[PDB]
């Protein structure tokens, strides 16, 4: 279809990181339709808590 | 994602307390039942291609309207994505059983699916279907030992997708 | 992603209204940078796929 | 546990676990009675455990514990202890998990920066942690004290 | 479309259409009738070119509907005709559309993972779009005859 | 995006049905008015500049606080994001004219358009106002067949912004 | 060319053309022998069209030809010109070619850079393109006459 | 491997081996002495394992050596029986390294294209493969056949 | 890429020079062989996967070892990676005929390939033998008038490699 | 980010006047100031560490739940996430500090930090706490003029996580 | 990469056999010194910082100049470059020795590693006297049974590197 707009949480559990990576950790970004289930799965594996999904477009 | 060991580990980490009888207990009870986890794991692996073709093709005999015209998964996309999350939930279960948590649904599948399949419209409905198939073709294949358990996250799914 | 300066006449403007807006993130910037007409004129289409 | 890093192994390609995988998961569940075991002959001896590790680190160490020292005094003393305690508990952790992993969670990620944050001299750490080893493989039998020993040695070597 | 690549490929540059691309519009829109009509007949005649189909297609692989076939039965057969039908109707969209993407979205991508879960071989399919190719351009002019052959080979291509 | 025959061939494709007789009026109908679009967007293409030209000047002199200071459009990287904006419009109009519909509007322009203007301070009477004056320029550059279409999607942008 | 964006699309993709690429091609071939009669009269009035055009140029900007102007001298005048030259071959170029890839690769690329360098008002050169788009348009046939000033629109967009 | 899959699951995360990675290693050597009388056993029989399980797919799947299969003919069922016993000493290999990684590396990257490429059926190799694991394990024990069916049952998984 | 149009536009522009009779001449000579170009491409296309069926098919029947074990192409891995540079020998040979010029399978293909090939490991020989193959099967499914045309880029492929 | 000096400009840039009396006070302030800013700056650079030990150690002290068991700082992971937060927000309060100016404090710290800890766990309240003991700790090596323009961010920080 | 077990199979493969009488023997022959190296590969991994700090002081007496100013280990970069160097070494020699194998020390150790040191100033042959004394400090750590298959790696690596 069309693009999502996704708001995800991703912690930190591999190590403690020195720079700011407040931007790396909670954020709301559009991901096109074709590419949701992949980014879906990334930040599932990675630890992340997918706050919302919400379907801007189509 | 936790097993049920390091689930028994997290109970009593966050106590602060070393390891007590109950907790030995349940620990015994996991290496009790490991042995046929991993004969029902190997079992459904053996077979899951199986099961999805079976899984699939009674749900869309039992609601023919959602492979046709208008239906949910009606194009090849569509008909493929419907079969890529069966096989997804079959993979997710079985990791699930051979780990005895369900902390791994919550965390890889239930996470966010939820949400994605309300702006989609997928129908929660016959979702539920297609994972009921799946109980029921996998429960015939691992047998009856093995099958009460797979319910168990199968349910779970079912539960969480409601 | 181009080895030098683009001039402003081969720079994308929606990805960078897109970004200066917040609506996408530096990852998804390059990501239109790589799959941009320039990117495959420059980089994929004087060279053999290794 | 061995378990969970087979899953996620499995999860990290998208398939299902290889016969290498479930064998593995079956040599550990096969285990589980002598790990159980080993945990338990731990957790009832920890009291001596831990009072003769802090004997022998501060025998070793008298600076540790001298005017001055970073566990000088009675509450700094006990903290040390308490420490000890916190990683004995996690090797009993990691022995009934089969592998470093809820030491690595618990005990290990950001180790050093938390001890250079209180003034603990690492290799304070890592010579108590072998205090630890020699008690407690003291009280096992050899076939049991090489795999503890072998969670301890991860444990010294995180440390340092 | 032709119009929608068109705009499609202007957009990504961020620029209006280029004199080509209005020249390819321009073509486009002036073979609009001649399109349509072959949709037309196409369309009128749907039942016979399925039907010829079907029979050159179970005539020259009768394994198909020999017992043990992936289309064993006057059920089976009847989806199978079903399909072809699906494909026409795709190969109509397509040829009022100028291009291939309404076959492309609807009955190629994931084709191969459908098939796959209903057990249909490839090669049946793409012996059963040559056989709906033979039977389509029998009943047309020359050029209409390439024109819908041209869609046709490449349905045949993107089920192989 | 979508054009008049994706949109027609979605149609029928979510009916199941082939193409009758009244899909087949609207192809004619939309296949008839090719050569018209083409000249349009042919003309507005090479006057593109202009248009934003003259646009943005009467713009400009009928809200002339838009570019002094304390204004929406006052400073050089203001006033290029709006005459940016304009071109925008421009472009995504006369592609939605050559596709014979407004999808592309939406999907590319006008989602979520609104709020981008609302919590950056952008005047969207302002905005309207500078629509309306392509319109009308593009309307005197195109011939009255060619302008009648375009206002279509000129308006559009227009009530999508409110 | 035309043949060459539809190679590079489809191999960008990993792909063979499709049906309507290969149509797009199809016409651009059909319509190869009028574009070769249009590029043959723009050639043949080379010398007609450019001293024209600047004839033009050179009454609307009398102070470009006039003492302390860019143009002023018979050498400096004479690569004025020569670069009237230079575009009316480049539209040539892009007629035969079916697009305007010539154009824009040999003369837009680095245009501004290039006249900034050089300080030629460019200006001049949007209206001394005007100047040679209504006379070449005057000479070619009406139908012609469209296709030509594509080109020429195109290049006067492209100098602005 | 068990030693290469762990050795390069440790050089990944540049560190030595864990405690539960050294564990089994060491069951996976414990293991050796069985792992090879296993395929010692697979080995001696390799021909009447291969006859057996060809005779049973060609009773279940006829329609390959009826005319138009792809095993129809006599060199073309010798090259099927040449494909199930290469498909057999991989899964020896498979035994005696422990894991599928030689499976993987000689038998399962791109064997879907291969056999594309060839007009083998996936279903008739899955079906294929599953008779010899009946056929194999049907000359072993309990034990020994619940590993053994373990890789036939990988490399079904891989061919479906 | 240079196609034939391109070709020419670069021999005249090099020496600042109009089209001439001789331009036109190849011009034309071009436009007339369009047609046939695009009907050999469209049955290529349309017969790619078959070509290359056939084509590996008559060289590892040539040459057995190459599939037998010690061969080059003996593993499910380097089959795949054979039979996928087949098909990019296809493809960019069709991409050449199409165009008219070479200069594709100069850049995109042969630039660097014989050092690819030595490092590899691969039989530069047994690959030319393949595209002979190759040129044979496609000669056949094209016709005489395109046969000779394709068979042009199938020689230009065999003698750089060669 | 934002200066004082870059605050003076934009308030008289968007007023569209150049500066005056009132403006060149302020720069004059600032300047004034700008030394034992420069001098507080450096001494909270120079002991980072010894203020992050000494405000760690006070709250812990105060609050020895939140590293005991069941605390948001029972973990190594966790306790470093701890110091690690407090000396984002000595840095970032040395930058403000240094700027004159909240700015980067909003732009850079709080923006979307109470939603993170919100949906990590952590507890505002101790964070708070934690700012609070930095705020006495550094105001004891910088001194007393220096200190109260230091706690401002402090303060700053500490009310945008309330 | 390969160890014992993988070298006899890529053996029997590339011939396209079946596991013959010294195939078994040779697996037999791995398998019997897996339990010893298990073991000394644990001793190694419990004591490599020990190791390392050992070797990097006797290697720094012994070539004093390596870290006096102007060495190429002088500075606390190619200081810690160097020692982190020799930590590669210990490691992969251990992984080499848990495999049975040499080659994982060709394909990712020893391979481009002389043109790797010579562009980079570092003095091979002083590279190779750490890994001697590297296996000297091993050596009476693992004991003698054991200290015999490390040299073999030891040496392994000194060799490729001379
Ligand atoms: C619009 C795009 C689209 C397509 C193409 C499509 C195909 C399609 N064909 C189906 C059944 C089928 N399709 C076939 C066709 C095969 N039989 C022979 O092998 C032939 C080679 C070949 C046809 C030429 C058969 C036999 C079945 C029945 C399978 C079964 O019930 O086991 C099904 C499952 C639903 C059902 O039972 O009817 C789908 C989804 N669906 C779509 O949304
Ligand atoms: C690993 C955990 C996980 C899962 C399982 C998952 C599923 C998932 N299914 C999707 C779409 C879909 N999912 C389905 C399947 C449903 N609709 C049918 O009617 C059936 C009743 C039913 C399946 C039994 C369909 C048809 C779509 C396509 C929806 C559309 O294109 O509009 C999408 C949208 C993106 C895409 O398909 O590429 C996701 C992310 N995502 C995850 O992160
Ligand atoms: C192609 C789809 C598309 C659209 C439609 C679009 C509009 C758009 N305009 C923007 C800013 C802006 N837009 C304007 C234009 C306004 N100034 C007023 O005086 C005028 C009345 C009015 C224009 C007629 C201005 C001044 C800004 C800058 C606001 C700022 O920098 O804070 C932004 C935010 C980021 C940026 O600076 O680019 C967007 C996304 N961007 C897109 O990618
Ligand atoms: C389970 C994970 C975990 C660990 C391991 C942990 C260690 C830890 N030890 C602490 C105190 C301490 N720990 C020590 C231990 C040192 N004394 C000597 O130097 C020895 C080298 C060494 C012990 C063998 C000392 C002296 C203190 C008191 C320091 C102080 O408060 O000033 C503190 C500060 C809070 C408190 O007093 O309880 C932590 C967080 N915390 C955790 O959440
Ligand atoms: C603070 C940043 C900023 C700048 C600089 C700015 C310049 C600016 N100059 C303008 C007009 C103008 N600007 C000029 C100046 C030019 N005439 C000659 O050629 C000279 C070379 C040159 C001046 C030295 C002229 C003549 C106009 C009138 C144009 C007209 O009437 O159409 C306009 C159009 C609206 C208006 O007149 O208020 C702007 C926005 N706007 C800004 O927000
Ligand atoms: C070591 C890994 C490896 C494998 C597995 C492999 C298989 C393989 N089988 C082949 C032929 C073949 N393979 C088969 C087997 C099929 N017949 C029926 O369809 C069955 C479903 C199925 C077997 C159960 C047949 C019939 C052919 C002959 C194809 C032909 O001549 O057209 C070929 C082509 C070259 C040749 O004839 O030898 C290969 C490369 N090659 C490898 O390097
Ligand atoms: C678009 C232009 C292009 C080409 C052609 C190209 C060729 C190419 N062939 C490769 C491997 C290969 N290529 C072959 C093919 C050979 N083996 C047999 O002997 C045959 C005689 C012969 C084919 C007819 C084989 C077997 C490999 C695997 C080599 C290996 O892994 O050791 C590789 C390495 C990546 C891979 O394994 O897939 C490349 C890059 N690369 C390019 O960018
Ligand atoms: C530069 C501005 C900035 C800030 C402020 C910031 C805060 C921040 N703290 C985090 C985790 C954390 N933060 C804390 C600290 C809190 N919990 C304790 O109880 C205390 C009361 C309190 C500190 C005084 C803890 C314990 C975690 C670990 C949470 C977890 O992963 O379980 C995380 C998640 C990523 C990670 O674990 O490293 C962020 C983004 N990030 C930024 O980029
Ligand atoms: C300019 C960059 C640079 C530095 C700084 C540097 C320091 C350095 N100090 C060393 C030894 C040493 N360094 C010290 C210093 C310590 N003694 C006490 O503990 C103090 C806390 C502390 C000094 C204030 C000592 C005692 C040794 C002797 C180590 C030994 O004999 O085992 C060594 C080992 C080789 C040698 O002794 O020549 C180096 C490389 N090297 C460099 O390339």
């Amino acid at each position: 279809t069309r693009l999502f707009k996704v708001t995800a949480l991703i912690p930190s559990y591999k190590k403690v990181r020195g720079g700011r990576e407040l931007q790396n950790t909670y954020f709301t970004k559009l991901v096109e339709y074709d590419r949701w289930f992949a980014e879906q799965q990334r930040i599932q594996k990675q630890g992340g808590k997918i706050l919302s999904v919400k379907m801007v477009a189509g | 994602m936790q097993d049920a060991i390091t689930s028994v580990i997290n109970t009593y980490d966050v106590q602060g307390k070393y390891f007590d009888t109950s907790a030995f207990d349940k620990l015994k009870a996991y290496y009790a039942t490991g042995e046929l986890r991993v004969r029902a794991a190997g079992t459904i692996s053996a077979n899951a291609a199986t099961i999805i073709k079976e899984a699939s093709a009674k749900l869309f005999s039992n609601q023919p309207d959602l492979v046709r015209p208008g239906g949910n998964a009606y194009t090849t996309r569509r008909y493929a994505a419907c079969v890529r999350d069966m096989d997804y939930f079959l993979r997710y279960a079985t990791y699930a059983m051979l780990a005895g948590d369900t902390s791994i649904l919550d965390e890889r599948v239930l996470n966010g699916l939820k949400e994605t399949y309300n702006s989609l419209g997928v129908p929660i409905s016959s979702t539920v279907q297609g994972i009921q198939a799946m109980k029921e073709v996998t429960g015939s294949l691992v047998g009856s030992g093995a099958a009460k358990e797979m319910g168990v996250y199968f349910d779970y799914l079912s539960s969480g997708l409601s | 992603v181009f080895e030098r300066d683009v001039p402003d006449y081969q720079r994308l403007s929606y990805p960078e209204s897109r970004l200066k807006n917040g609506e996408i993130s530096m990852r998804e910037f390059i990501r239109q940078l790589a799959e941009s007409d320039l990117y495959r004129k420059q980089f994929y289409e004087p060279y053999p796929n290794t | 546990s061995v378990v969970t890093k087979a899953i996620v192994s499995a999860d990290a390609e998208a398939r299902y676990l290889s016969p290498g995988e479930l064998d593995r998961i079956r040599g550990f569940v096969s285990s589980g009675e002598r790990r159980l075991r080993v945990a338990q002959t731990l957790t009832e001896s920890r009291e001596r455990i831990i009072k003769q590790a802090g004997d022998q680190l501060f025998q070793k160490r008298p600076d540790l514990v001298s005017p001055g020292g970073n566990a000088y005094g009675a509450e700094r003393t006990a903290s040390c202890l308490r420490d000890l305690d916190y990683y004995l508990r996690l090797v009993t952790f990691g022995i009934v998990a089969g592998d470093v992993t809820p030491i690595e969670e618990i005990g290990v990620i950001g180790v050093k920066e938390m001890y250079r944050n209180l003034e603990v001299p690492l290799p304070g750490m890592v010579e108590a942690v072998k205090a630890m080893k020699s008690v407690a493989t003291g009280l096992l039998s050899g076939d049991d004290s090489a795999e503890v020993g072998y969670y301890f040695d991860y444990l010294a070597g995180a440390l340092a």
